[PDB]
């Protein structure tokens, strides 16, 4: 039951999402190995993901978390890159979308830096790069990221390298 | 998936070496995220 609604580049909502995408690019310690070498993106399209059942699944859990945390969901907007982005928008996030080998255990990972999530578009470590050219720094092929509403609740703070 | 640490709903990975990196986060229940925007893009070659 998912429909995708295109945002116009003239829409304030398009513009604020693009700004979050562009302004959270950083350099990576791998010199661009996983995600490619770039300082900015060419945004081709921004679509709103509309699914009533998946939204109600989200808000139901958000209310459970908020009630366990003095009425504070601690909701953030965060990036997610994955080979399974098209499955996620149709079926919702679940255990099949977890990074099993992540440094904080098997869970679903999100980033404040869009460029961090960009490293996972073609798999862990960028996999073998784009399917057409086998290039982790492909400047031709179209990539997709999700910008997601995420309930953190009470979050365990891990200081890490 | 693993479970959240007892008494918590997520984990925050705070960078402790790279002063320019922003935080990363992990949830252990898929119901705690909604994929609100799908962004299609290219990376741009610097110059
Ligand atoms: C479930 C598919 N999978 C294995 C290819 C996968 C792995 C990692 C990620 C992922 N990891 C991150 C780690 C830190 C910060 C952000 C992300 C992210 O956006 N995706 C997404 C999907
Ligand atoms: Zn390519």
């Amino acid at each position: 039951g998912t429909i995708l609604i295109d945002l116009s580049p003239d829409d304030k909502e398009f513009q604020s999402v693009e700004e979050e995408m562009q302004s959270t690019v950083r350099e990576h310690r791998d010199g661009g190995h996983a995600g490619g070498i770039f300082n900015r993106y060419n945004i081709l399209k921004i679509q709103k993901v509309c699914n009533k059942k998946l939204w109600e699944r989200y808000t139901h859990r958000r209310k459970e978390v908020s009630e366990e945390n003095h009425n504070h969901a601690n909701e953030r907007m965060l990036f997610h890159g994955s080979p399974f982005v098209n499955a996620i928008i149709h079926k919702g996030f679940d255990e099949r979308h977890a990074y099993i080998g992540g440094m904080f255990g098997a869970g679903i990972y999100f980033a404040e830096n869009s460029s961090k999530s960009n490293q996972y578009v073609y798999g862990i470590g960028g996999g073998t790069g784009c399917p057409v050219h086998k290039d982790r720094s492909c400047y031709i092929c179209h990539r997709q990221l999700l910008f997601c509403r995420v309930t953190l609740g009470k979050s365990f703070l891990q200081f890490s390298a | 998936m693993a479970h959240s640490p007892p008494g918590h709903h997520s984990v925050t990975g705070r960078p402790s070496v790279n002063g320019l990196a922003l935080a990363e986060y992990v949830i252990y229940r898929g119901e705690q995220a909604y994929p609100e925007y799908l962004i299609t893009y290219q990376i741009m070659r610097p110059e």
